[PDB]
RNA sequence: CUAAUACAUGCUUAAAAUCUCGACCCUUUGGAAGAGAUGUAUUUAUUAGAUUCAUAAUAACUUUUCGAAUCGCAUGGCCUUGUGCUGGCGAUGGUUCAUUCAAAUUUCUGCCCUAUCAACUUUCGAUGGUAGGAUAGUGGCCUACCAUGGUUUCAACGGGUAACGGGGAAUAAGGGUUCGAUUCCGGAGAGGGAGCCUGAGAAACGGCUACCACAUCCAAGGAAGGGCAGGCGCUUACCCAAUCCUAAUUCAGGGAGGUAGUGACAAUAAAUAACGAUACAGGGCCCAUUC
RNA sequence: GCCGUUGCAUUUUAUGGC
């Protein structure tokens, strides 16, 4: 909750995978190591399309705080992120069962 | 396959696992070939994974010389057209100046043909004559003007012959293997050779000379004006 | 970008429209003139902010609305200025002009109804605004700072991007275009810098020439280089530089050595040269605008081989000290904002024609 | 008792069918008596090859082999409607060839020193040829006959290098150290023996039978494993998320692979306090142990 | 917007002082 100003670059239209690949980059000034949840949803409002059709993972962050950079995904629909995504990170995202054996 | 075993042209560093995708079976040696896997994620980069692969072969974007082969490890190999329907894009297969494949995005005709070397020429059964090329490719019925060391344009539609072009001094050559991968000059002369290795002598638009086998000479036109749209760097080096 | 618009020898200049305004404030420091009907705004060491009209070329600017704070504003949340204000610059979707200046703060105001939107505190006893410039056609502003800080914020969502460090003494001018890269100078350490802020990196370009080598030139066919006064940024492969000799340097981004240098412009007058106190450059074109307190706007001609400049001419309508400049078009109209002491509080000796206000001059073609 | 993914049986379709030619007729977008012919595996023989390979016929051969009674997306085409022809999309096997992956024989190049090593080999194959056996395969590889041969002084052979072999990896004189137990492979052995197998690829011991040393159980009939690792003497767990391999293969697996335990011979940074203020009080400190 | 001065006569235009 300090303008959070999320950054986008590298930007690139992948449509065989119906996807766009982009580094995310977090500035936080006063404000510590944010989420994985506040992210998609903060990303996905300029791009307007769903929260569960964001993934996003990395992000390690720079060294003294005030800088996070990780690697962003978005999709086209809700059930390309159902056949396009790993299949640990639905579970961490929320969206599967985990058939644990 | 392992790592540091992978061949040079792959541009696969020394890191990032511990083996190398092993090139299948098929129509192209393991040496001169550069597997699917190595091509879409690794020179292409649009997947980043090996599953990323499997499921892009599963969806029939890719085709290469109009067949799909969706295996994983398939061996593409040289004058190979891999087509990617999907965001409309046409490949073929070519090396650099320094023997690493490179992408050359060709146009819709372009991709509709290729050209073969025939390897061999032997009368087949019940009296037809076959060609043999180097692509693991057959085709009876020959015009029987055509020899062995004689490149074919190729129909791709059909496994029928379009062109051929004999192998004369003054045609337009392409280097496929040894030192000197990768370079063009049409012919100087040749030499016999009783016994193999048999060396032809080729001097560019850029006047030197350099010597190779039989083996790894190319022709795919005539001087200047080629048959293939080739890419920067014009193999002059 | 580079430079494409050549309209140098179009510029009718012997007949330009020349005019005068007196208003009634005392030392304006700067102008801001926003393009998207065209504004201006205007601050003093009075205290207040002015905003003008300008869409109507033949007319003087007139006044629309202003406001000056005071004394009640002291402490740093208070939202009003209570010292001398330095610079002030508009953000170019018209709807905010941010102002600043010894008060160490940044308060950012609204075009529309003239109201206290934002202040921001600097956090720093020495974090003193200079020079507010903005991407063209963005909103991330570039903080020229006291401390030797470049700092840079967002206006739209009003937080802090990052800060430069680096410079030896104070950072008075940066010039910025609509890619993400900014000139500043150090104004005593006798050098400037090229700021690329995604890359994080500086390129150091160096002036300090030594007169003594002009003496040698002295014997082949002057005066020091001791403050770059101003930077301006004429396309995204060039810039320029004015100095406290009347010297005006060229620079390339291929060239570590000054790629070409201009001797004593507003000449002199042991002896003593002008100040080099305003310079600014018509975007992306081959013309700029150098002013002094002698009294003429001096306007110069970029060669199309960005190798030399040669005279446009001189512009006499503004006797007093030319503390910024603001050139619009649509025809082309200059305005200059004269005030009676130079910006930094500095002294001035023995000024003819002692007044203040803007000057403004209509070019045709 | 009883099924098929088990065993033994038969058309290759409307009378077979399809191809060419034809005394003649007619000019054609054509039609005819009659005249020839057609799938295929194994062994031998003959001949054509003009311009013994392929290709073909020939005369015999073998337990005389095959010749679509198939599968799915759809419950498919067509008429006065016949035991009809089969099958719109593409799927498996079978015939045969090449290719790929390999595997096996083969050419050349390539390490120290040594004549205080000058001749080596033959003989029951060393050298050659004949013929035969053998193998996936030409071949003294093996066997009978005949001949007496083959290598070598700018050097055959014999012999030492405790380094099991090299390509390779670091310090970077290339001379050298380390590893060659090597990142890639090759030789040895799985208690010791002979025989035998599967697979395209094993000489499988991390396949089988039998022999020999050899010990464990016994209800006393008989049944069974191969003397092994590991540790001390100087406490070892989790996971296939990545790479690649396999899959009854978009599922999952991998004693492949990855992730935690262990610490003065060494060694690495720096904390244990910083800055102010006042009243009392001075015979305080250094040098010559000295005077 | 402090003062002075000029043309429109002051709104308008130009100039000098603090």
């Amino acid at each position: 909750s300090d303008a959070v100003t999320i950054r986008t670059r590298k930007v690139i239209s992948n449509p065989l995978l119906a996807r766009k690949q982009f580094v995310v980059d977090v500035l936080h000034p006063n404000r510590a190591n944010v989420s994985k949840d506040e992210l998609r949803e903060k990303l996905a409002e300029v791009y307007k399309a769903e929260k569960d059709a964001v993934s996003v993972f990395g992000f390690r962050t720079q060294f003294g705080g005030g800088k996070s950079v990780g690697f962003g995904l978005v999709y086209n629909s809700v059930a390309e992120a159902k056949k396009f995504e790993p299949t640990y990170r639905l579970v961490r995202y929320g969206l599967a069962e985990k058939v644990e054996k | 396959l392992k790592r540091l075993a992978a061949p040079h042209h792959w541009l696969l560093d020394k890191l990032s696992g511990c083996y190398a995708p092993r090139p299948s079976a098929g129509p192209h040696k393991l040496r001169e070939s550069l597997p699917l896997i190595v091509f879409l994620r690794n020179r292409l980069k649009y997947a980043l994974n090996g599953r990323e692969v499997k499921a892009i072969l599963m969806q029939r974007h890719v085709k290469v010389d109009g067949k799909v082969r969706t295996d994983t490890t398939y061996p593409a190999g040289f004058m190979d057209v891999i087509t990617l329907d999907a965001t409309n894009e046409n490949f073929r297969l070519v090396y650099d100046v320094k023997g690493r494949f490179a992408v050359h995005r060709i146009t819709d005709e372009e991709a509709s043909y290729k050209l073969g070397k025939v390897k061999k020429v032997q009368l087949g059964k019940k009296g037809v004559p076959y060609v043999v090329t180097h692509d693991g490719r057959t085709i009876r019925y020959p015009d029987p003007n055509i020899k062995v060391n004689d490149t074919v344009k190729i129909d791709l539609a059909s496994g029928k012959i379009t062109d051929f072009i004999k192998f004369d001094a003054g045609k337009l050559v392409y280097v496929t293997g040894g030192r000197n991968l990768g370079r063009i000059g049409t012919i100087v002369h040749k030499e016999r050779h009783d016994g193999g290795f048999d060396l032809v002598h080729i001097k560019d638009s850029l006047d030197n000379t350099f010597v190779t086998r039989l083996n790894n000479v190319f022709v795919i036109g005539e001087q200047g004006k080629p048959y293939i749209s080739l890419p920067k760097g014009k193999g002059i080096k | 970008g580079r430079v494409f618009r050549y309209f140098g020898d179009k510029l009718l200049i012997s007949e330009a429209k020349q005019s005068f305004t007196r208003v009634g404030e005392n030392n304006l420091t700067c102008i801001s003139c926003f393009q998207p009907r065209l504004f201006a705004y205007t601050v003093s060491k009075d205290l207040q902010l002015t905003k003008y009209d300008i869409t109507d070329f033949s007319k003087r600017p007139k006044k629309l609305k202003y406001a000056k704070g005071g004394a009640k504003y002291i402490p740093n949340t208070t939202e009003g200025h209570y010292d001398e204000i330095l610079t002030v610059a508009a953000s170019p979707d018209g709807k905010y002009v941010v102002t600043g200046g010894r008060d160490r703060k940044l308060i950012v105001w609204s075009t529309e109804s003239l109201s206290p939107v934002k202040v921001i505190p600097t956090k720093d006893r020495r974090g003193e605004v200079l020079s507010l410039a903005f991407r063209k056609n963005s909103d991330q502003l570039y903080a020229s700072c006291a401390d030797f800080k470049i700092r840079t914020y967002s206006i739209n969502q009003f937080s802090q991007l990052e800060i430069l460090y680096g410079h030896h003494d104070i950072v008075e001018d940066i010039s910025a275009l609509a890619m993400e890269r900014c000139v500043t100078v150090g104004a005593r350490d006798r050098t400037a810098m090229l700021w690329k802020i995604p890359d994080e990196t500086r390129l150091t370009f160096r002036g300090g020439d030594e007169p003594q080598k002009l003496l040698r030139r002295w014997m082949k066919e002057f005066f020091c280089e001791g403050s770059i006064d101003v930077v301006s940024m004429v396309d995204d492969f060039h810039f320029i530089t004015g100095s406290d000799n009347g010297n005006i340097c060229l620079w390339s981004l291929a060239k570590k050595k000054p790629i070409f240098t201009e001797r004593i412009a507003h000449g002199i007058l042991l002896l003593q040269p002008f100040w080099i106190t305003s310079l600014y450059a018509i975007p992306y074109s081959n013309v700029f605008i150098s002013g002094s307190w002698s009294g003429s706007l001096k306007v110069w001609k970029i060669s199309d081989n960005l190798r030399s400049f040669e005279l446009l001419g001189e512009l006499s309508g503004a006797k007093g000290v030319v503390t910024k400049i603001q050139v619009v078009e649509s025809k082309f109209r200059i305005l200059a904002s004269i005030a009676k002491e130079h910006r930094l509080g500095r002294w001035i000796a023995n000024v003819s024609g002692a007044r203040n206000g803007i000057y403004s001059a209509v070019i045709d073609q």
